[PDB]
């Protein structure tokens, strides 16, 4: 029970879907063609979490996918386990938004989302007791960036107690890929701030710096970030589908994680990760993985957690470990660092323990983290909005659609106080 | 004739349960599947069901299913009633308000259906026995609710519970305080008795004596379960001095208000190292009273003894228990109070301790258990309210309990109740 | 004009003998404190 | 020991036939030469097939219908066609000038020297017969031959026989895509006809199924043969309850006493369900409440008309398969706690439901899936007033200046026929709109 569906909107989070269901799919032991071959009883016993039963006893992901082009699916569909995907549940529409915000919000998108509700509404009325939603985006793209926060706004408006986890792509400046992206990252996240229970950041450079220097293969592809953020996703619940010492589904880590209702933006972390050539080398013991948790190149954001303090953090370690062993360790590490830590939380620190390592591993941790540290994030992408705005560059495109500038000085004004708050605790004292 | 009605609600309620439940049933005898392949004591834990296996008296609590999943799952699937482990859809999620008002009272009418189910059968109730961790939403909630709704609907008859609060700085959570704060406020009027069972103390103990570098839950609850067994043979087992649960109440408790002990126990010890010494009363006795064997983190040095009881179970003479109190009297680093000329209550049985096979421990003749009662034990209040205070300067993570039905003020009066009780110890630890 | 690691890397190869328990969980190992008995004598309580 | 005779008149009752003669092939394994391929015997003791055909004695098996038409284009080629061995060569009845879209040529000048011999036929059928249950006619109604014909035969039979009942799964035209442009004329006059003399009519118009074949097989170039193959299943899934065992086994019988209040309202519109594809069958959840579910809403309806405009008096559902009467009467109770589905206050049990236990079966190169469940619904609803009275709209606009009058007159058709049925589809609508009142 409490299970959760999966929607998934946008190119990118349509790639880091079809990655994420192949994970998950290769951890439960189904092949493509949706029939079960697993080994181990416990594979099969919490399989109603992300899969519904259809006659003939096959399986099929609770997953809609939602898109303005039908390229992206079209393309999803002709690979390797994309036949588990229920075939109504693709919706796509006809023109495409171009990269534009206002496009994928105000114009198509509220004559398209209508189809996409109901589907997801059927859904979730089926579920016997529905735990949440988990959602796939991009900042940085006009149609995922809008329409999928425009989703956000109407679930919300329909199902106000369930949580609902996101996972950003946010745009970073050092590798662009975009020159409009300031614009629609901050319009989404005016309303992701409002409406989110969880969202967490993942940058695509911050990815390449770690695929390079601690797994240091010579060519890095979108298929391989897309694999280790999969693994960042599935770490999350596999608590919630396993059993273990310490239980903690995502209603525990969302009352352990968010003090204030505002501060629900984080930054995550998998561990161990080390090269071909040194996986013989290394020993797999709880200090070696926190010492790799805690590093901060591990970490899923350029964001640096050394130029602030944790607001909290907690980890969700897999495998079969001795409690005590890892009690102390947090212990220790909570003490050597106590000026990186806000002073007036003690034991700032969550742990969860599951029985149930990865396919193939002995022991895994995944990290996650609230922090002052991701306030840089913010204040660059507002420069350079205020910059491209200061000369009302680009303007017309979004003004040209009802779209008008006190919106976007609205946003402006709300990201600010958004980072200045922020940051207000950061200096806080007792 | 005599039976005793066992509660187990939370993660760490189902996890010491099942414990203590392995160790009853090897100690007497009953196979997994609760046939008896070959008098009658097990009717303080078991009732015959008429023909062949018997039922344990006991009933299992929880919102999130899992670990009542594999209970169901396991091999004592043929022993546990299956409608007396009550399942919920969600878990309460370490919010209290969740667990006492949004969730809870959905399921505690079901839980007093089979309270009402359970008691009707037993003619000599002795008492209620409860297992829940305090530093959770789940089992904070419904301790709460369940022991107030047994205190009106019962009255006067007698409830223990084992607490096992959070350390003083090794702790799971990150709000615990708050909820370990408001279950203090409910249990504090509703409890007769109350047992400290950190975990951090035992961790302490396990790495001392078992050297044990990397001990799991297991280990700690099966201390934990030998120590309910060594309290309770004294109703299931002929000994020279016997002594029931309700002459706690009457041995305990100087005043309405102190309720709360911490236990000892020994000896806790490997099974090739103890194997050179006598183990005699005398060594035994004196290890029971070493501050750092106590169970809890309190410094016994820091305070006055109010009680103790000891109830030693093996072949012990009471010429050697009398003699062993003599020294430990003469001995200066332990003090008791003006009021209290003699404070210590022993009980004999002759059954000495069951091993459990593939256990820690080892078996012995003797074993001691002792509960304490001291003026001491205020530190551990005074540090939760302490930390308490830190957090709730500015309000953090208040808003998710007032949104779920509290009002903004709760906190206020259990701050007063836990100001008002440790002022109590204060007042009754000083000097005429 | 890219070796067998494309991201599977994160777990692979592994022979068994990794793949065991860590090396004791709630056991000691300490010759002075090993909690196995005796060969010859392994029930009778011993102590005095 | 049951049987029921089947009567396919005009061009659309013949093309109905064939398909649904082929699933009924198809069902009881029947091999299209008419040999049963052996390996059905050991004293065979059930006659599953007596319903629909009739041994020979040795081998080869006869169906118990009748085929009429005065083209002798598709009758030829039936007897030309795969099914050449099968149908009793000269119980294919076939004329020789097509009644050419008129009414008075298949009532007045060339439906005598026909009917006649069809009379004989059925009573040669009947009499070999011995269990009769009662008639099916398949005819459309916006065709000379059609309407004329069929109205005569059931005139005919109406006193020959009497309280035999008879079921008439009619087509009638659909409200603005339309072969021809006379239609409302015949169709009044074959409806004025009917009304008296058919026990329950069933709405069959086209563009409904079109919709239903667009939406859920999707398929965008349907033919005549997609629909027949539909109201083939439909017809199967309603008769297989007097040749296959079921918890409630549901005569002919239960209809002209249980769907049917007054003498007068008889008409009836259909539903079927479960409707999907190969493709998209195995990822869907196929239960018995969805399936109870879709098969209430508007757009599954067999006829262009919107039940949410009227009320229902009374429903028939029959379940195939491995359903459970638990479920059935949990969803009946979930529907009726729904809203938007309001029952007329003089009927507060209005269900009538039966089970059996033969799943349906498949016909290979069709578009349906093979299904382990399926449900077919008939309805009788005050709202089918609204397709009469758009008939009577498109009849009486181009009657007020008497087009195409001499067509019928100068045939032998007196003028005067028009204002009577004029007036009795006025009592009809009548009685409709005053049965809706509340009480
Ligand atoms: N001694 C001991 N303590 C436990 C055990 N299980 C959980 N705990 C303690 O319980 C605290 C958290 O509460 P849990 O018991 O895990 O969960 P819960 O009581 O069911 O409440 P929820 O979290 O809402 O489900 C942890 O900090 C542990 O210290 C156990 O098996 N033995
Ligand atoms: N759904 C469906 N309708 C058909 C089919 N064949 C004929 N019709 C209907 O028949 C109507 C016209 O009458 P026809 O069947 O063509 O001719 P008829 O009924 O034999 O009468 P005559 O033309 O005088 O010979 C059309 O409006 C169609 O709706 C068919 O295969 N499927
Ligand atoms: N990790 C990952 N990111 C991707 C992938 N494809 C695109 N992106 C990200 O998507 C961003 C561009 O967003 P865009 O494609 O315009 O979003 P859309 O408008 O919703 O399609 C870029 O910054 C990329 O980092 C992928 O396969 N993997
Ligand atoms: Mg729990
Ligand atoms: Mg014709």
């Amino acid at each position: 029970m409490r299970e959760i569906v999966h929607i998934q909107g946008g190119q990118c989070g349509n790639q880091i879907g079809a990655k994420f269901w192949e994970v998950i799919s290769d951890e439960h032991g189904i092949d493509p063609t949706g029939t079960y071959h697993g080994d181990s009883d416990l594979q099969l016993e919490r399989i109603n979490v992300y899969y519904n039963e259809a006659t003939g006893g096959r399986y099929v992901p609770r997953a809609i996918l939602m898109d303005l082009e039908p390229g992206t699916m079209d393309s999803v569909r002709a690979g390797p386990f994309g036949q588990l995907f229920r075939p109504d549940n693709f919706v796509f529409g006809q023109t495409g938004a171009g990269n534009n915000w206002a496009k994928g919000h105000y114009t198509e998108g509220a004559e398209l989302i209508d189809s996409v509700l109901d589907v997801v509404r059927k859904e979730a009325e089926g579920c016997d007791c529905l735990q949440g939603f988990q959602i796939t985006h991009s900042l940085g793209g006009g149609t995922g960036s809008g329409m999928g926060t425009l989703l956000i706004s109407k679930v919300r408006e329909e199902y106000p107690d369930r949580i609902m986890e996101t996972f950003s792509v946010v745009p970073s400046p050092k590798v662009s890929d975009t020159v409009v992206e300031p614009y629609n990252a901050t319009l989404s996240v005016h309303q992701l701030v409002e409406n989110a229970d969880e969202c967490m950041v993942i940058d695509n450079e911050a990815l390449y710096d770690i695929c390079f220097r601690t797994l240091k293969l010579t060519t890095p592809t979108y298929g391989d970030l897309n694999h280790l953020v999969s693994a960042a996703m599935s770490g999350v619940t596999c608590c919630l589908r396993f059993p273990g010492q310490l239980n903690s589904d995502l209603r525990k880590l969302a009352v352990n994680l968010i003090p204030f209702p505002r501060l629900h933006f984080f930054m995550i972390g998998f561990a161990p990760l080390t090269s071909r050539g040194s996986q013989q080398y290394r020993a797999l013991t709880v200090p070696e993985l926190t010492q790799q948790m805690f590093d901060a190149k591990n970490m899923m954001c350029a964001a640096d957690p050394r130029h602030g303090r944790y607001l909290t953090a907690s980890a969700l370690f897999r495998g079969r470990m001795s409690t005590k062993e890892v009690d102390e360790q947090m212990l220790n590490v909570q003490n050597k660092n106590s000026s990186y830590f806000v002073e007036w939380i003690p034991n700032n620190i969550k742990s969860s323990i599951c029985d149930i390592p990865p396919k193939g591993l002995k022991m895994a941790v995944t990290f996650v983290g609230n922090s002052t540290a991701i306030q840089e994030m913010f204040k660059r992408v507002a420069e350079q909005f205020t910059a491209m705005f200061r000369r009302k560059a680009f303007l017309h495109w979004y003004t040209g659609e009802g779209m008008d500038e006190m919106e976007f000085t609205e946003a402006e004004s709300n990201m600010n106080d958004l980072v200045s708050e922020y940051q207000q605790y950061q200096d806080a004292t007792a | 004739m005599r039976e005793v009605i066992s509660i187990h609600v939370g993660q760490g309620g189902i996890q010491v349960g099942n414990a203590c439940w392995e160790l009853f049933c090897l100690e007497h005898g009953i196979q997994p599947d609760g046939q008896m392949p070959s008098d009658d004591a097990f009717n303080t834990f078991f009732s015959e069901t008429g023909a062949g296996k018997h039922v344990p008296r006991a009933v299992f609590l929880d919102l999130e299913p899992t670990v009542i999943d594999e209970v169901r799952t396991g091999t004592y699937r043929q022993l546990f009633h299956p409608e007396q482990l009550i399942s919920g859809k969600e878990d309460a999620a370490n919010n209290f308000a969740r667990g006492h008002y949004t969730i809870g009272k959905e399921i505690v009418d079901l839980c007093l259906d089979r309270i009402r189910k359970l008691a009707d059968n037993c003619t000599g109730l002795q008492g209620f026995l409860v297992f829940n961790s305090v530093g959770g939403g789940t089992g904070s909630g419904l301790g709460s609710l369940l022991l107030e709704r047994l205190s009106v609907d019962y009255g006067k008859k007698s409830k223990l519970g084992f607490t096992i609060y959070p350390s003083p700085q090794v702790s799971t959570a990150v709000v615990e305080p708050y909820n370990s704060i408001l279950s203090t406020h409910s249990l504090l009027e509703h409890t007769d008795v109350a047992v400290m069972l950190d975990n951090e103390a035992i961790y302490d103990i396990c790495r001392r004596n078992l050297d044990i570098e990397r001990p799991t839950y297991t280990n700690l609850n099966r201390l934990i379960a030998q120590v309910i067994s060594s309290l309770t043979a004294s109703l299931r087992f002929d000994g020279a001095l016997n002594v029931d649960i309700t002459e706690f109440q009457t041995n305990l408790v100087p005043y309405p208000r102190i309720h709360f002990m911490l236990s000892s126990y020994a000896p806790i010890i490997s099974a090739e190292k103890a194997y050179h010494e006598q183990l005699s009363v005398a060594e035994i006795t004196n290890s029971a009273f070493e501050p750092a064997n106590m169970m809890a983190k309190c410094d016994p040095r820091h305070g006055k003894y109010m009680a103790c009881s000891m109830m030693y179970r093996g072949d012990v003479v009471p010429k050697d228990v009398n003699a062993s109190i003599a020294t430990i009297k003469t001995k200066r680093t332990i003090q008791f109070v003006d009021w209290c000329p003699t404070g210590f209550k022993v009980g004999i049985n002759y059954q000495p301790p069951t091993v459990v096979p593939g256990g820690d421990l080892a078996k012995v003749m003797r074993a001691v258990c002792m509960i304490s009662n001291s003026t001491a034990i205020a530190e551990v209040f005074s540090r939760l309210d302490h930390k308490f205070d830190l957090m709730y300067a500015k309000r953090a993570f208040v808003h998710w309990y007032v949104g779920e039905g509290m009002e903004e003020g709760e906190f206020s009066e259990a701050r007063e109740d836990l100001a008002a009780l440790e002022k109590d110890y204060e007042e009754v630890g000083i000097e005429t | 004009a890219d070796e067998w690691n494309a991201g599977k890397c994160i777990s692979g190869e592994a022979t068994l003998k990794e793949v065991q328990t860590d090396k004791d969980l709630g056991k000691t190992n300490r010759f002075g404190f090993r909690n196995i008995t005796k060969d010859g004598d392994e029930n009778r309580v011993f102590g005095v």
